[PDB]
């Protein structure tokens, strides 16, 4: 690393600095006074104080890049968002009066709910002894299941069975399927939840 | 020699790697340092 | 609805309508614009179920010029120019919609760049063995020309015997529609059918039978270079194409009874840098000499009133779905990120 | 390439002593051979 | 020693590229009409009319397709010479698929039009007779990574053994490109492959429209006639590197073409190895131009599957239509 | 003591210090090519052909002499200088003049300082850099000449 150990990661949150000094508790006030003596790393290219910033979509875009091509990955992400938006507008226009109240048209809400519907709660962690890597059920951390939802969505969309259908079109279709609790990613979550129910012998090993 | 060039027309220190290393290590080649 | 104007008749727009969106009816969309609108404006029309164009100073100025045009003097060339995605094509569309309502005969070329690149079936013209034909490019245009001007194709009657083949000829006095029909049925005669149409439209307009509007978007293609090749991998010049050679005759001001309106475009150009937008840079010496004298009209980024009106139109259509877009901070960030550029603003709002 | 530029260049070649006759590039290797030692 | 990119490789198609309308767009070009006149003189029937306008059933017969392809390939070579003399001048290699070799050799100055056409003819009738002797066929199979070809041929053979037949034939006949092959032999074995592709892990299967199982031992009767047709012919040394199909390497001396051209008749076509031998090189080196002189564009697709970077500089000579009336 | 790089000689002279007329200067610049730098108005002739340095100095002086003399000389052949090969843009006998004359004759049939401003605008747009100021001057001139308001 080119940064010395004393350098600290920056805090890009903008409303954080606008809190009145009155609200600040003694601990938060001490933290703020401490921050003045430290060196702060340069903010990396990426996150910004923008109001449209979305860390989940940023992480999904980073997980889609191939070979450092961020422009293409962001282009694909925005194309997918626009495709979801246009599909929802088409479905809203053609719907009758009482079905227009239950049709979501915000693509960010759909993306977040689709990824949430695919998160697994429990997974299997192998453990080594005797030459047998013992598969014990484990409650997945939040970060782990968040990563797994995104990875399953991307791997599902990268399948070679989908011939010449462009990535934004596949991804919007999969996202709208997962929004309604349907599709192969939801089944991949279910086939892990049942296959971890099939191995509840070693369900109490709490020291993975 | 010159005839060969004509008919064709008609158509750093010069030492071994070892001996160089010894002198360069002993400081006998002027200007050659180690990185 | 501060971003809308009830005035849906382009013949009565003025400086008080600047920045306001007027509506084009579906009948006018399918008749006047089978092919005119930009590809990304058509998706907006499909998504919003309505075509609404903002009234801007370039279009207002060009409409003022066309209302006070003398039809006895030779046709005046108007050239719209500006930086990328500033809305010159849609200004041209505003003017075309104005002219179509007053029973002008509209000769609209949606993109002259498509005729100088990526042609798979290029032929040798029988009329002139030194020129090349583009049957798919010509027949595709003829269908939409017929769609726009279906009313006049029977009134307008040819003035010469045109011989398609030893078996087939168009007799003197037959309606122009037959010529158009001959281009649509047999594509072999599509390119020769375009030229005849132009030859007639230039001539009869001079007699005073009708007023003619020649609306050519991406006009800098005509006097540039091509990416079309012979079988021996040699280049083809723009003047060697019959379709391009016949369309240059209509840019010359050797006729009266109409106006010539043109829009430059670097997008889709050949052998031009991304930042070239001025008339001479895009036209070349040959193009500038051909169009000179002409009236250049500048299209620029949105001013604050125009930008606020565009975002209010999008908000009225519920097209900005992010919760912060309605707020002032969202509008300031959109303004910075687009710099009031219509195309960048629309693209950004597409995924918000 | 205009004619004017063409033999204007060919006059410049005569002034600076280059090969006036444009001898493509494969047969100019004689020039490089005899230029050096 | 010239950088590759200003060099040219001429690829000559083989049987299966016939189409109604070969020759149109080549006739008006220099020197083609007397090639077709000589074709009439040697064959005994008017090849020109049959290739230009035919039922396509007369053209699909083995006796007729091969001479058509040979003459059309040479006429396309003449057209390419007229349009681009430098391409023909700077030629490094040549290769034909099955019958295109007879064209390629003729293009290389190793054989003459009359003798080459006679050899192609005799080959054609001999192969037709061999096909008539026993039912057989050719089956194009595209496999996946888990597909096993020698294995599948084996069960196809025990099938015919169970049915009862002397030495059933089913063996890979044409190496085209990775995981795509052409099997050849008795029709029952090919039916077995078609029906149980599932256990043979074959993604696609397509019966070729051919008379019999070419490039197998079933064509053994046709070897001896063709050999005679070649004894009289005096084969010279090819001017360009002409690549063989029996073993997929350059023809070295005139004294081996005589027997290699007969071994081809009963040996698999090594097209993939030929493409590898012509185009394989380090990443970053430039590839020579490639011209498919003859009907169709099949060799283009095969080259795309084999080597994409080589395919980037590929073009085909149009034998169905011409841009400019010469 | 020998060094092969000591034979090189570089002569530098400003063309403004030579007695050249318009045609002579144009010919000299076109002959020399890249040796002439427009920013500095300096002609830089580097000679290294000969073995010695006095010989290269004499050769540089001889080159300068012959370049000057052949710049002051007009061949018969010179007369065919094409328009594209011009350095500036002459408006008389130009396509712009031809087209505007045709347009004015047609307008008079349908029925000057303005022509001076029009030609000024065209000459600016053709020789100098093309900015929106020049484009607007051209627009105003064309509107006034075509009776557009
Ligand atoms: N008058 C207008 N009314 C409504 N939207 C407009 C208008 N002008 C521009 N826009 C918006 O800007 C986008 C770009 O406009 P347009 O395609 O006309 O630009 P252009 O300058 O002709 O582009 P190019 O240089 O690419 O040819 C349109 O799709 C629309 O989103
Ligand atoms: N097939 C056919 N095409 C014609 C005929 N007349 C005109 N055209 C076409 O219509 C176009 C009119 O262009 P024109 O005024 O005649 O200029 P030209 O090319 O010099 O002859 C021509 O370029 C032809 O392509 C005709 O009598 N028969
Ligand atoms: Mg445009």
């Amino acid at each position: 690393s080119r940064y010395s150990p004393e350098f600290k990661d920056p805090l890009i949150d903008k409303e954080y600095y606008r809190k009145p000094v009155e609200e600040l508790t003694e601990e938060e006030k001490y933290v703020r006074e401490l921050k003045k003596t430290q060196l702060i790393k340069a903010a990396p290219a990426g996150k910004t104080s923008s109001v449209f910033e979305d860390p989940v979509i940023s992480k999904f875009t980073n997980m889609m890049m191939i070979g450092g091509n961020k422009v293409l990955a962001r282009s694909l992400m925005i194309q997918t968002l626009e495709a979801v938006k246009r599909k929802q507008f088409e479905k809203y226009h053609a719907a009758s009066a009482e079905e227009q109240a239950t049709i979501e048209r915000n693509p960010y809400t759909i993306f977040h709910q689709a990824l949430k519907n695919c998160e697994p709660m429990i997974g299997l962690v192998p453990i080594l002894k005797g030459g047998r890597f013992y598969q014990v059920p484990v409650p997945l951390p939040d970060r782990r299941r968040r990563f797994l939802a995104m990875k399953w969505m991307i791997t599902e969309c990268r399948d070679k069975k989908h011939q010449r259908t462009l990535m934004p079109e596949k991804l919007s279709h999969k996202l709208l399927e997962a929004f309604h609790n349907q599709g192969p990613v939801i089944k991949r979550k279910h086939d892990l939840h049942k296959m971890a129910e099939a191995n509840r012998a070693l369900a109490h090993y709490r020291w993975w | 020699a010159d005839e060969r060039l004509r008919i064709n027309s008609l158509r750093r220190w010069r030492l071994s790697r070892i001996v160089f290393r010894h002198l360069a290590d002993h400081g006998q080649l002027s200007g050659i340092q180690r990185a | 609805a501060i971003s809308r104007t009830n005035e849906n008749d382009p013949a009565k727009h003025g400086d008080q309508h600047e920045g306001q969106h007027y509506n084009i009816s579906p009948q006018d969309l399918e008749t006047v614009f089978p092919h005119g609108l930009p590809p990304r404006f058509v998706m907006q029309v499909k998504t919003f179920s309505e075509a609404c164009l903002m009234v801007r100073k370039p279009a207002l100025e060009l409409l003022h010029y066309l209302k006070n045009t003398s039809f006895a003097y030779p046709a005046i060339r108007y050239l719209l120019y500006g930086e990328k995605g500033t809305g010159k094509t849609l200004s041209l569309c505003h003017v075309i919609h104005f002219c179509a309502k007053q029973d002008w005969l509209i000769l609209h070329i949606p993109d002259a760049h498509l005729w100088v690149k990526n042609c798979r079936d290029l032929l040798q013209s029988s009329y002139n063995k030194q020129r090349f034909d583009q049957p798919l490019e010509a027949s595709t245009w003829l269908k939409n020309f017929k769609t726009t001007n279906e009313r006049f194709l029977n009134q307008i009657k040819v003035q010469e015997k045109y011989v398609w083949n030893k078996r087939e000829s168009t007799e003197k006095g037959s309606p122009l529609g037959e010529v158009v029909e001959q281009g649509i049925t047999r594509v072999r005669n599509a390119t020769d059918a375009v030229g005849i149409v132009l030859k007639e439209l230039k001539r009869q307009s001079s007699l005073g039978m009708f007023h003619l509007l020649v609306a050519v978007d991406g006009i800098n293609a005509l006097w540039g270079r091509t990416t079309l090749k012979r079988e021996d991998k040699s280049p083809i010049a723009p003047e060697e194409l019959a379709l391009v050679h016949n369309l240059r005759k209509m840019m010359k001001n050797d006729w009266h009874g109409g106006a010539i309106v043109s829009a430059l475009s670097q997008t889709g150009s050949l052998f031009k840098p991304r930042k070239a937008y001025l008339p001479q840079e895009l036209l070349g010496k040959e193009g500038f000499d051909a169009l000179d004298p002409f009236i250049p009209i500048l299209v620029s980024n949105y001013n604050p009133k125009e930008f606020e009106s565009c975002i209010q139109y999008y908000l009225e259509n519920n097209w900005l779905q992010h919760e912060k877009a309605p707020t002032e901070e969202g509008k300031k960030e959109l303004l910075f990120l687009s710099n009031a550029n219509p195309s960048l603003l629309e693209r950004h709002c597409a995924y918000l | 390439l205009s004619e004017y530029a063409f033999r204007m260049s060919r006059l410049s070649a005569r002034l600076f002593g280059e090969v006036t006759r444009p001898t493509n590039s494969k047969s100019m290797k004689v020039v490089k051979l005899f230029s050096e030692l | 020693r010239r950088m590759p990119g200003q060099c040219s490789v001429l690829l000559f198609p083989g049987q299966g590229s016939q189409v109604v309308g070969m020759g149109r767009g080549l006739l008006n070009y220099p020197r083609v009409r007397e090639l077709y006149a000589a074709a009439r003189r040697v064959l005994g029937y008017d090849l020109l009319e049959l290739s230009l306008h035919g039922p396509q059933e007369t053209l699909d017969r083995t006796v007729h397709c091969q001479p058509a392809i040979f003459v059309a390939s040479l006429a396309a070579v003449e057209k390419l010479h007229h349009l681009q003399p430098s391409v023909i001048e700077n030629c490094v290699a040549a290769a034909g698929f099955s019958v295109g070799e007879f064209a390629a050799l003729v293009f290389a100055g190793a054989m003459e039009f009359a003798e080459g056409l006679y050899a192609v003819k005799i080959r054609a009738e001999a192969m037709q007779e061999a096909s008539e002797a026993v039912p057989s066929g050719m089956l194009s199979v595209l496999g996946q990574p888990q597909s096993k070809f020698n294995f599948a041929c084996l069960e196809a053979r025990e099938h015919c053994k169970s049915l009862g037949i002397e030495n059933p034939v089913c063996e890979v006949s044409n190496y085209l490109f990775p995981d795509c092959r052409v099997i050849s032999g008795h029709q029952e074995a090919l039916r077995f492959l078609q029906k149980n592709s599932s256990k043979f892990h074959f993604r696609r299967t397509r019966m070729l429209p051919v008379s019999g199982a070419f490039h197998t031992r079933l064509m053994e009767p046709a070897v001896e006639p063709l050999t005679q047709a070649l004894k009289a012919v005096d084969i010279k040394k090819p001017l360009v590197s002409v690549y063989s199909n029996v073993h997929a390497h350059r023809y070295r001396h005139p004294g081996h073409i005589h027997k290699l051209l007969a071994q081809q008749l009963v040996s698999p076509v090594k097209w993939e190895q030929t493409m590898h031998a012509i185009y394989e090189r380090k990443k970053g080196r430039g590839f020579p131009q490639t011209f498919e002189v003859g009907p169709g564009r099949q060799l283009g697709a095969i080259l795309k599957s084999c080597n994409m970077q080589a395919w980037k500089s590929y073009s085909a000579v149009d034998v169905l239509q011409t841009l400019e009336h010469v | 003591v020998r060094n092969p790089r000591a034979r090189v000689v570089v002569l530098r002279v400003k063309l403004s210090s030579l007695n050249l007329d318009d045609h002579a200067k144009k010919k000299l610049i076109k002959l020399v090519g890249e040796r002439y730098c427009k920013t500095t108005d300096v002609l830089t002739i580097k000679t290294d052909r000969c073995p010695l340095r006095r010989q290269n100095y004499d050769y540089a002086v001889y080159l300068l002499t012959v370049l000057y003399h052949e710049s002051w000389n007009t061949e018969e052949w010179e007369k065919s200088k094409t328009e594209a090969d011009m350095e500036e843009y002459i408006w008389e006998n130009s396509s712009s003049e031809r087209n505007i004359l045709e347009t004015l004759l047609q307008m008079k049939a349908a029925e000057t300082k303005e022509i001076e401003e029009y030609k000024k605008s065209v000459v600016s747009l053709k020789n100098e850099e093309e900015n929106e100021n020049s484009i607007s001057q051209y627009k105003e001139s064309v509107k006034r000449l075509l009776n557009v308001t």
